[PDB]
């Protein structure tokens, strides 16, 4: 009678409604570490969202980032919860790090959700409340996602554009795989052409297209050449590819 | 005279533990304090000219 | 007025992880895995059969301020091999 | 969970700032070809990422060896460095750190008569860096032992407070040799960490990434 | 209102009282580095306090 | 707490014109930073007691081990030889010159902190 | 009397104000203060060696003696190069 008793006890004491009842105390921690383990269920994440929705305004930056990354990984959008998340980020924008704000903005970009105050506070936090070399440690895909977030929302901050443009490099684009570097370069050039902002570091982006032009389409090469001509006129010179020397 | 220890590995591990503690205490307790105190002075000294010029431009008092 | 009295309020303090350094050096000294510097592990029959004075050996008990270099505190076992 | 409060301008903070900035200045960063601006800033940050932490490592070894060396000059205490395995373990660890860094640069596995000769003289750094510290900490101590033995032999046999000029000369020589031991202690810690910088900095060279595309004029 | 205005600035930094009010415009320049050094070092030296 | 300049602005704006000039020493005293007064002088801390008890424990253990050694009197006079140079270091070292030389090793204390100038931050 | 505060103040006034170079008038005999520090160093070493030898003087020396002997012992345990011989002779000497 070990089999039936053990089997009956295990299902009753081990199924997914009671391990949602262990996760009511610390919803950011548990939702993050369960979504990173592949457990992404809408049925559990609705209970996560309404369990954490009064707790959001007092959450730290680590817990807000963990919650926001978890709810990207589940792909469950709650309007009220993410409005609370955005109010938490807007209230404590000086305490957030660029490493966390890129992950938050990627989730706020995944489904469309934005405020003028949220975009202003994220831009103020990345430009003035964080280190100016924090986009260098970021990875070019996250900076491209933040750039297209600000491009799709139409919100233009030239100081944030300079700060995030500093993160684009031969190093950061070289860390990316080629299929990822294609999307990163195309989205970053589209954002830079939308804003009309052409910094020096766009040479690292356009060059990352023109060093390997075989992966790009003819249409994408045409849009890259348009951005190259505009950046040539804005920076007052001619774009050269530099070999080893 | 003592030349050879009772255990060479125990004494080398004592050296490794002492130097690893000194490395952790330098990196974790001493260097953050030193860099706060150093980089406040260094950032103010590097930014005095540009900071005073930018604040002079932003000031409508003159 | 100064912050001198505020720093005089704080007493002496050890470095922040000195307990880990002491607990590393002590754990290296006590987890040798070998007997303790002039001892030998013996059988339990020998250890209970042997008196306390025969278990002690005179080389491990040197005299505190010896009038002759080589004086030992105990004489060890009177039984000699 | 509560960190202590620190006074700015403290003497340990100032001394340790000067020591760290001294050991950091041993292997300086290479000046790039381009003017350093926001275009070259990620390449500069990446070049700092490729560089080893020789300032932190040399400061660690300098502090941990000047402390163990000055322990031998305190009363009732002996130097841990005067033990063989301690000082030679520090030296073999520095050589292994430099070797592991150089192997990580070249791809994690090891490279007529010239190759054996230079490999013997390279592998001798492992012995030499630790043994030149160990026998130097054994140096003034064992000479001090024998000399204070004869300095005891004079008034033990001529009387407790009689023939004071001869024992005065031997105690003057003893005092001069403990002062020389102080100099040798500080100087051996310094020599060890200078050598650690020049051994690890042989493999501290990685190429600058730099801009692969520019807009000239 | 004028007395309250100058009371606030002289409560935060009383060293402003060593530059007379009529001479102040004679110190300024277009760039900050060109401002007259007649009062600069004395002002920063008074700003440390009485010790 | 709230910042001191906003307290200055509020309490200066709250005074009347007749009350203003005599209140200025009070308002200043409410904006002065807290410099904590000298509190109770306890004896030694439990970490200071642990430190000196462990140092005396170590010195007694080491002297007992030195006396049981073979050339024990040699070690006991080595202790005298080292304590002599500690005593001579107390006499010879110019501690003020050493303090001010250590202040020159760090760039934060080698110079006066030069930053914000008054003329850029004048409010009117 | 706090146990450590009075000790600190007494050691401070001994360390700073008390000076045997001035109270014994040693500027007449000695050129410098640093020469007094050097002579006081070697005098401290000599006083320490003599009181460590006087605290126990009948013992057999672990240090090698320069062919010499203390006072009138001459051929006793104190002047024995053989240490086992010196231990057994020390027992006969202790018998009295
Ligand atoms: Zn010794």
């Amino acid at each position: 009678p070990s089999q039936n008793l053990v089997s009956t006890f295990a299902n009753k004491v081990i199924v997914e409604e009671n391990l949602v009842n262990v996760a009511e105390i610390d919803v950011p921690f548990w939702s993050y570490w369960l979504s990173s383990a592949g457990f992404t269920s809408k049925d559990a994440f609705v209970k996560f969202a309404e369990a954490v929705k009064p707790k959001v305004a007092a959450l730290s930056t680590s817990d807000i980032t963990n919650l926001t990354v978890a709810f990207k990984r589940a792909n469950y959008y709650d309007k009220d919860l993410f409005t609370g998340i955005e109010a938490n980020v807007s209230a404590n924008f000086t305490k957030f790090e660029t490493e966390q704000l890129l992950q938050i903005v990627a989730t706020f970009d995944a489904f469309n959700h934005s405020s003028v105050a949220f975009l202003d506070d994220v831009a103020d936090s990345i430009t003035y409340c964080n280190h100016y070399l924090a986009p260098v440690r970021a990875g070019a895909d996250e900076l491209a996602t933040l750039l297209t977030y600000y491009a799709k929302n139409g919100h233009e901050r030239a100081d944030l554009l300079a700060t995030v443009a500093r993160g684009f490099s031969e190093v950061s684009l070289g860390k990316l795989s080629a299929a990822q570097r294609k999307d990163t370069v195309l989205s970053a050039l589209k954002a830079f052409q939308t804003f009309g902002f052409y910094p020096e570091s766009i040479e690292a982006v356009i060059g990352a297209a023109l060093v390997s032009p075989a992966e790009y389409s003819a249409e994408e090469l045409k849009e890259v050449e348009a951005v190259k001509v505009a950046a040539e006129n804005a920076l007052g010179g001619e774009f050269v590819l530099i070999q080893e020397g | 005279m003592k030349l050879l220890p009772e255990s060479l590995q125990q004494e080398a591990a004592t050296a490794a533990v002492v130097a690893s503690w000194v490395l952790w205490h330098l990196d974790t307790q001493l260097l953050p304090t030193i860099m706060r105190e150093h980089k406040l002075h260094a950032c103010w000294a590097a930014a005095a000219k540009r900071y005073n010029e930018k604040l002079f431009k932003l000031n409508p008092s003159y | 007025m100064s912050y001198s009295a505020y720093f005089a309020k704080a007493g002496f303090q050890f470095p922040a992880g000195l307990s880990a350094l002491v607990a590393g050096i002590v754990a290296l000294n006590v987890c040798t895995g070998r007997p303790t510097k002039g001892t030998k592990e013996i059988s339990n029959a020998e250890y209970n059969a042997t008196p306390i004075g025969y278990l002690q050996s005179p080389d491990q008990h040197p005299t505190a301020f010896p009038k002759v270099p080589g004086m030992k505190d105990v004489h060890g076992s009177p039984h000699h091999h | 969970s509560s960190v202590r409060d620190v006074k700015t301008g403290s003497l340990p903070t100032n001394f340790l700032t000067g020591v760290y900035r001294f050991w950091r200045s041993q292997n300086p960063a290479e000046k790039p070809h381009d003017p350093v601006n926001d275009r070259l800033l990620p390449a500069v940050v990446d070049a700092s990422d490729k560089r080893a932490s020789i300032g932190t490592w040399a400061t660690t070894f300098f502090c941990t060896i000047i402390s163990c060396n000055l322990l031998g000059l305190m009363p009732f205490n002996e130097a841990p460095t005067s033990g063989l395995g301690f000082a030679t373990g520090l030296g073999v660890s520095v050589w292994a750190t430099a070797t592991i860094l150089g192997l990580s640069k070249t791809g994690f596995k090891f490279p007529f008569i010239f190759v054996p000769l230079e490999t013997i003289s390279y592998t001798f750094r492992a012995v030499s860096l630790g043994v030149r510290l160990w026998v130097n900490m054994l140096a003034g101590h064992t000479l001090l032992h024998i000399l204070t033995g004869m300095a005891l032999a004079l008034p033990f046999s001529l009387g407790f407070f009689s023939m004071v000029p001869a024992t005065f000369g031997v105690c003057c020589l003893l005092s001069a040799l403990v002062g020389l031991e102080y100099l040798v202690a500080v100087l051996q810690s310094g020599v060890f960490s200078i050598l650690s910088t020049v051994y690890v900095g042989e493999f501290n060279h990685d190429k600058f990434i730099g801009p692969a595309a520019k807009i000239v004029k | 209102r004028l007395l309250k205005l100058w009371a606030k600035r002289l409560l935060v930094s009383p060293e402003l009282a060593i530059v007379p009010l009529n001479e102040f415009d004679a110190q300024l320049a277009s760039k900050f580095e060109g401002i007259s050094p007649k009062y600069q070092e004395l002002l920063s030296a008074v700003a440390q306090g009485n010790k | 707490e709230g910042n001191s300049v906003a307290g200055i602005i509020k309490s200066v704006n709250e005074t009347s014109g007749a009350n203003l000039l005599s209140s200025l020493k009070t308002i200043k005293a409410q904006a002065a930073p807290i410099y904590p007064a000298a509190a109770s002088s306890t004896g030694y801390s439990t970490q200071a007691k642990i430190a000196l008890f462990g140092a005396l424990s170590w010195i007694l253990y080491r002297a007992d081990g030195q006396s049981k050694a073979h050339e024990w009197i040699v070690d006991l006079n080595l202790n005298v030889l080292q304590a002599a140079w500690l005593i001579s270091f107390s006499s010879l070292i110019p501690f003020r010159a050493v303090y001010f030389a250590f202040r020159g090793m760090a760039p934060a204390t080698a110079s006066t902190l030069n930053g914000l100038k008054t003329f850029s931050s004048i409010s009117l | 009397m706090a146990v450590t505060s009075f000790l600190g103040k007494a050691f401070e006034k001994y360390f700073y104000d008390f000076s045997a170079y001035e109270q014994f008038g040693l500027n007449r005999f000695l050129s410098s203060k640093g020469q007094y520090v050097a002579l006081r160093h070697v005098g401290f070493v000599m006083v320490g060696v003599n009181v460590l030898l006087a605290a126990n003087f009948p013992f057999n020396p672990p240090f090698p003696t320069i062919g010499m002997c203390p006072a009138g012992w001459e051929g006793t345990w104190v002047c024995q190069a053989d240490k086992a011989k010196a231990l057994e002779m020390y027992k006969e000497w202790k018998k009295s």
